[PDB]
């Protein structure tokens, strides 16, 4: 998961 | 500028994020967005003009922020949907299984359903807890944008998810997407804000  | 959920804004002339929801704090106008988009005092611009600055934020741990705007900004109770608009009527939280849509500058307006709540995202910067998960696709740039039901109940702001190598999760099936948003309720109470509605 990554910000966006 | 007219402040509507989903539109683009830049931070310190570098990064881009999307507007979440127009809100007020007493006589102060503002918008809620993602905390990862800026640091306190960073400058927000819309169409190249300065509109305000980050007044507070929490990231990581949570992922929230509010930008206080100048008096000249026009707050609207609306979220962009293509050339059309969804009216903000309140902030009733929907349950798992409800349909929901999100709006942001990169993928536009996308809809899906809520699949889980209280999810932890392990971002490089640290964990972000208590996020809700939907399967509406999203991309790099959509952060901070609105999550709303077609009935106009504002749910939260775009945080992050499993972006693929093309910069979004739109080319993988709904069943495999994890698109996470920060709940709007705790943001409004944490900062004493009221949502603009219509």
């Amino acid at each position: 998961a990554a910000p966006v | 500028a007219n402040i509507v959920g989903g539109i683009e804004y830049s931070i310190n002339n570098a990064s881009l994020c999307s507007v979440g929801f127009s809100v007020t704090r007493g006589a102060t106008k503002g918008f809620v967005t993602a905390g990862h988009c800026g640091t306190v005092n960073a400058t927000a611009r819309i169409g190249g003009a300065v509109v305000g600055t980050f007044a507070a934020r929490v990231f990581p741990g949570n992922d929230r922020a509010w930008v206080s705007l100048t008096s000249a900004q026009t707050l609207l109770p609306r979220v962009a949907n293509g050339s059309s608009f969804v009216t903000v009527r309140g902030s009733t939280e929907a349950a798992v299984g409800a349909a929901v849509c999100r709006s942001g500058r990169t993928t536009g307006y996308q809809c899906g359903t809520i699949t889980a709540k209280n999810v932890t995202a392990n971002y490089a910067e640290g964990a972000v807890r208590g996020l809700t998960q939907g399967n509406a696709c999203m991309g790099r740039g959509d952060s901070g944008g609105s999550w709303i039901t077609s009935a106009g109940q504002a749910q939260g702001v775009m945080s992050g998810g499993n972006v693929q190598s093309n910069g979004n999760n739109c080319g993988i099936p709904a069943s495999q997407r994890s698109s996470l948003f920060e709940r709007l309720q705790p943001i409004l109470s944490q900062y004493g804000l009221s949502l603009v509605t219509g």
